[PDB]
């Protein structure tokens, strides 16, 4: 199988920038490259073929180049209808394969998050179980880093995080990571830690309670 | 088109007959 | 559209035809591939100027243009193999055939003039099916004709072009020539019939083993004349490498769009050779279609004429090189 | 316009099987090649194989052999993924495309997708644990409540707050698996002065189990 790899995830870019999007092939496939553009929910879209042609209908914005191994999607005065997933793919020969996508998202002012720790429940304590949340709401940009200490120890395992997608409205980012538990092991501790570290400060956010207070 | 039952096959699977 | 056509005879009854050299059209290893329209054409009368053809029947330039011009757009566009490269190519080997193959010096002028005619228009409107086809789908075709269906359609088209106004390169024939032209031509473009070629081959490959065969007599000839045609018309597979090549890719073509005719109108499973699906086993069914139809041909045909041999060499040389791709 | 619209999202258990559509409209499936390609959360598109409607013939890559099977239809315009024996690692978004006979992969037309999920959950309704700050006298401005809803199967469950009322400021997180159950949490940020003189609420309901819990946010634990 022949591996289509775009290496960028995501890109911030900006209405009026000119942008680019690579992608690489481990095999030499000629021309033999498409590049299509998908929103959430909705079918994919044919942009580019044979690696610099523009599909019918496809505004003149859109542009492609490379061949052989090194092929490159680029969008000219972006738009804000641009902002989507594109993913190239390659059809010299079977199976056909695709890259794993590169998403164009909004750029805006950096925005610190805002951090937020809460204890297990009393009720979910009857329960047996002891989850302990944490959220890192509307930052800015999406990089961020979230580190648990319980008694001032870091704790890996038993972490969940969750992210919502970029705000349509604010263009921020928002995040929750919860420390699950059992009761037990919850109770065996005293000093419970959420620590954010994120390019708007150079002091990490901080937020924590000790369970015999509370 | 009526050739020897054997020649058939051979006939056929190019494009003749 | 029919100025376009008008135009297109300005242009080339006012043209220097260039030396048979020039064109390499005496090569058997000749190729059409970067020839343009005009130029094409341009050979096709090279072709009858050098058989003289064109001085020894009082053919007008005038005529000539208008009637090869007429063959050429009576062949479909849309048909992939089947169209007026394949008529070209085949009258160019016709063509070389009779001069480096040194055959000429073998046949009448009456002769030659119809084996040329009919190379050219062997294949006229062939809508890129073949006689199978055609018959099992109940094409009208098939009511009007009993046997040899598209041959017999490809000559009435032949004749209806030569009775056309302006076209008649063959005005300046005695009625008794003319008459007999045609016969022969009839005979020709009949003969491209692949059923035929198979159900008359057995006979002329034995007088070429027994040592007997001799053109003098009349039977032996017209029967030679037949093979000749078939060698010519599928002349394509003696080609080098990078042309059988890609040649091929068309037969291809028009074969699998068969297929998909044959499954999609007919509801039937189409052959292997013709079944799109089946592209990975082009090289074997191309090794025993040589093995099957040609190199027996190309060889008997060397018996009659040595100098014929490229033709054989060519042939095995791809069958050489289907045989190792077939396995991989 | 050229179209392929695809089935809704289901929801079935391990070791089951389901039959996914793909309807062509404005155009005719015929002499295309209709093709099936997956996509894993947080993964790239992954091509499943092709079935050629015009005469049924169908190619599958080794890893969905006994897995998908293709089938179509050319007067209805509709092509057909079936999925057997399944398991949480077919759980993906799954699209049709199609592409010219000839063309040897250019992919013009594609489906929304339809996404599988596969579990050996039974329903379960969630329990909503209330999320307050400690009192932990600092003073400070804006106060963010929250809503943990935990173990429930399958998705979704939907969160507002106030009945609706309160909309700015909530954020209501993906749900994310944990061993075969989802959980999720809602933050809800509201002037610190307008809480708890004013009473917050989130209310959570799963239609799955026929379940609507509201949960009061109150001072303490
Ligand atoms: C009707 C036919 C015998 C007369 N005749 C003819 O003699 N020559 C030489 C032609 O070229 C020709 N074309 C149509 N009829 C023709
Ligand atoms: C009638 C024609 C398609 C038969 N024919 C042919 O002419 N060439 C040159 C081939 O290579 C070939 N292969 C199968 N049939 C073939």
């Amino acid at each position: 199988d022949i591996v289509m790899t775009q290496s960028q995830k995501f890109m911030s870019t900006s209405v009026g920038d000119r942008v680019s999007i690579t992608c690489k092939a481990s095999q030499n496939v000629g021309t033999a490259v498409a590049w299509y553009q998908q929103k959430p929910g909705q079918s994919p879209k044919l942009m580019i073929y044979s690696a610099s042609n523009r599909y019918t209908g496809v505004p003149d914005r859109f542009t492609g180049s490379g061949s052989g191994t090194d092929f490159t999607l680029t969008i000219s005065n972006m738009q804000s209808e641009d902002l989507a997933d594109y993913f190239c793919q390659q059809y010299s020969s079977y199976p056909l394969t695709f890259g794993a996508g590169t998403k164009l998202e909004l750029k805006r002012a950096d925005a610190a998050p805002t951090v937020s720790i809460f204890p297990p429940s009393s009720e979910q304590l009857t329960s047996g179980g002891a989850s302990v949340v944490c959220f890192l709401n509307n930052f800015y940009p999406k990089d961020i880093n979230v580190k648990w200490k319980i008694d001032g120890s870091e704790r890996q395992n038993g972490v969940l995080n969750s992210a919502t997608d970029q705000d349509s409205k604010d263009s921020t980012y928002s995040m929750s990571s919860t420390l699950t538990l059992t009761k037990d092991e919850y109770e065996r501790h005293n000093s419970y830690t959420c620590e954010a570290t994120h390019k708007t400060s150079t002091s990490p956010i901080v937020k924590s309670f000790n369970r015999n207070e509370c | 088109e009526a050739f020897n039952h054997l020649e058939l096959h051979e006939l056929a699977q190019y494009g003749i007959i | 559209s029919h100025m376009e056509e008008t135009r297109e005879l300005q242009s080339l009854a006012a043209a220097v035809v260039p030396s048979a050299q020039t064109l390499k059209i005496t090569d058997f290893s000749f190729s059409d591939f970067e020839l343009s329209d005009l130029e094409t054409a341009l050979c096709t009368i090279r072709m009858f100027t050098d058989l003289n053809l064109v001085q020894n029947f009082q053919m007008k330039h005038e005529v000539l243009c208008r009637w090869i011009l007429s063959v050429k757009k009576n062949y479909r566009k849309n048909v992939a193999y089947h169209n007026w490269r394949h008529a070209f190519n085949t009258a160019q080997c016709m063509f070389a055939a009779l001069k480096a193959g040194k055959i000429q010096n073998k046949l009448t002028d009456l002769e030659i003039l119809a084996l040329l005619i009919a190379a050219l228009s062997h294949d006229l409107d062939h809508r890129g099916v073949n006689n199978s086809y055609i018959q099992r789908s109940e094409h009208p075709l098939a009511q009007l004709y009993c046997h040899s269906i598209m041959e017999h359609h490809h000559f009435d088209q032949c004749l209806m072009i030569l009775n056309s106004p302006g076209n008649q390169i063959l005005s300046g024939l005695s009625i008794e020539e003319y008459k007999t032209t045609l016969k022969i031509i009839k005979q020709a473009i009949l003969a491209t019939d692949l059923a035929l070629y198979i159900k008359r081959r057995g006979e002329f490959f034995e007088l070429i083993r027994k040592n007997q065969f001799n053109l003098e007599d009349p039977h032996q000839k017209e029967l030679f004349l037949a093979m000749l045609m078939t060698a010519c018309d599928l002349s394509a597979i003696t080609k080098p490498w990078p042309i059988q090549q890609r040649i091929a890719e068309l037969v291809a073509t028009e074969f699998w769009e068969q297929g998909d005719l044959e499954r999609t109108v007919l509801q039937q499973q189409p052959i292997p050779m013709m079944d799109r699906n089946k592209r990975d086993e082009l090289p074997k069914l191309q090794v025993g279609f040589i093995d099957f139809v040609c190199t027996q041909l190309y060889e008997a045909l060397t018996h009659v004429s040595e100098d014929c041999f490229p033709l054989l060499d060519g042939c095995r040389k791809n069958r050489q090189k289907w045989q190792a791709l077939a396995e991989q | 316009e050229v179209q392929l619209q695809q089935s809704g999202a289901e929801v079935v258990r391990s070791g089951a099987s389901v039959k996914l559509s793909c309807t062509a409209s404005g155009f005719n499936i015929k002499d295309y090649y209709i093709h099936w390609v997956k996509q894993r959360p947080e993964k790239g598109l992954e091509w499943i194989g092709w079935i050629d409607p015009e005469i049924g013939d169908t190619e599958y890559v080794p890893k969905f052999q006994g897995k998908a099977t293709m089938t179509a239809d050319t007067s209805s315009n509709t092509a057909y993924l079936q999925l057997s024996s399944l398991t949480s690692e077919d759980t993906a978004v799954y699209y049709c495309n199609a592409g010219h006979d000839y063309d040897r992969g250019r992919f013009p037309y594609w489906g929304q997708g339809t996404l599988v999920t596969v579990s050996a959950a039974k329903t379960t309704p969630p329990s909503v644990y209330p999320l307050a700050p400690g009192s932990a006298a600092q003073t400070n401005s804006m106060v963010t409540l929250g809503c943990l809803v935990k173990g429930y199967f399958p998705e979704p469950v939907t969160v507002t707050w106030n009945s609706g009322s309160l909309s700015s400021g909530v954020h209501t997180f993906p749900a994310v698996l944990q061993s075969d159950l989802y959980t999720l949490s809602s933050s809800v940020t509201v002037p610190s002065s307008t809480w708890p003189s004013e009473t917050v609420t989130c209310n959570v309901a799963h239609p799955a189990s026929s379940t609507k819990v509201d949960k009061k946010i109150v001072p303490r634990d």
